[PDB]
């Protein structure tokens, strides 16, 4: 009762699917290898960090990023699969934004990178929509009592990034220096950028 | 589809398995893990055999206990394989022969889907809307926590996309609709039983009505 179905090892099943399609000429030469390289090397939260650092140091770009995220991201050439319509959401002294896909794993892949295991977890998908303060607290981020938390559930084609507040102690830093402290977790919204 | 995948608001789960900025390791933790997404794109972009919406729906169609015990990337191996069989591109026999053992698939659909709604409204930023009190057995991009609830429009998309309830079943009548960022107060969704502020759901026009 309630037992798992019998299954071949997952690696055997995944490669069986590949071989079945490949053996029928349906997968172009180097196709999955090309995607693997894109997923590993191109789609990256370093891109989102670059966008944040630019917005932090360039008021005109900040306004573009917050009004037409797609156009802002296009300037850097970072539009892509699962990142064609972008909206950046602005943290403020009274507002903390957090992103989830409660229904599966929807993420702005090209600028955040593929979602991490934890973001796709049933724990995150179930809980962050209902108790984001406790979830963030458990994850190591204390959100002050006077700050509204707003959770964006990625339920359609909008793909989100958080523009976090710029921390004190970073005044005059270069874009490279600022990029370094904007992590994947800052872009998802579960972390606040940290100054050493 | 009111399946177990509609997890938002479910109670009883433990801690999220992460502390902020912890090392998450490589993109792929096993040598096969890039295959489900890559073969999804082969199916969508190269073969034109199915839509991304159909991939979401076929994963929703996993038997519920099967869904709950299956790691993320493996669900997409199962989902893409299922679509390839349903579309007549592959057989389950050849998948199991190549796999060297059982390769159970998602369950057949119990709905033919539905067309893009005929009667909808163009909403404006600041307008109050209610999520249509409707039950859809096939694919839908409305999490149950917002069904029948009232919120305010914060954004209307400048692009339009096929209605998921249609294209998620490979129907010819998905049309196109914009979506709306609808902001709900936490208390509208979970009463006193929430510690949040607001939740913004990105909802197709066809899921909404004036409040
Ligand atoms: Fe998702
Ligand atoms: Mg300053
Ligand atoms: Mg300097
Ligand atoms: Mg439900
Ligand atoms: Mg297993």
């Amino acid at each position: 009762e309630n037992a798992a179905p019998a299954q071949a090892p997952v690696s055997d099943r995944a490669w069986a699917l590949f071989r079945a399609l490949d053996g029928k000429g349906l997968v172009p030469d180097g196709y999955v290898e090309g995607w693997k390289k894109t997923f590993e090397e191109d789609f990256s939260p370093r891109r989102g960090a670059e966008l944040v650092a630019r917005a932090w140091t360039d008021p005109e770009f900040r306004q573009l990023l917050l009004t037409d995220g797609t156009a802002a991201v296009a300037q850097y050439g970072y539009l892509g699969p699962q990142g064609e319509y972008i909206v950046a959401v602005e943290d403020t002294p009274t507002l903390k934004n957090v992103i989830v896909c409660s229904l599966c794993s929807c993420t702005a892949w090209p600028i955040l990178g593929l979602p991490p295991t934890w973001y796709k977890s049933f724990e995150y998908r179930a809980r962050v929509v209902r108790e984001p303060r406790k979830v963030l607290s458990e994850m190591g981020t204390e959100i002050a009592s006077d700050i509204e938390i707003r959770v964006y559930d990625t339920t359609a084609e909008t793909r989100y990034m958080v523009l976090p507040q710029r921390p004190a102690g970073t005044e005059g830093w270069s874009q490279e220096q600022l990029q370094e402290i904007v992590t994947k977790d800052c872009l998802i919204g579960v972390a606040i950028p940290q100054v050493p | 589809m009111d399946g177990v995948h509609d997890l938002a608001g479910v109670q009883g789960f433990g801690k999220v398995p992460h502390t902020v900025n912890a090392d998450i390791g490589p993109t792929f933790h096993a040598e096969w893990e890039h295959l489900p997404y890559s073969l999804m794109f082969a199916g969508v972009a190269e073969l034109g055999a199915f839509s991304v919406d159909e991939v979401r729906y076929v994963v929703e169609r996993m038997e519920p206990r099967h869904y709950m015990m299956t790691p993320y990337y493996e669900r997409y191996v199962i989902g893409v394989a299922t679509l390839m069989v349903e579309k007549g591109i592959l057989t389950q026999d050849e998948l199991e022969s190549l796999a060297g053992g059982p390769f159970p698939l998602s369950r057949p659909s119990e709905s033919e889907g539905r067309p893009a709604p005929v009667e909808t409204t163009t909403f404006e930023v600041g307008q109050r809307v209610r999520v249509r009190d409707e039950y859809v057995p096939g694919h839908i991009r409305m999490p149950a926590y917002c069904r029948g609830r009232v919120g305010t429009i914060s954004h209307r998309t400048t692009e339009k996309w096929p209605f998921p309830d249609a294209i998620g079943h490979g129907r010819n009548d998905a049309g196109e609709e914009p979506t709306y960022h609808v902001k709900f107060a936490a208390e509208e969704l979970f009463g006193s039983d929430t510690d949040g502020g607001s939740v913004v759901v990105d909802l197709f026009e066809g899921y909404l009505e004036p409040a």
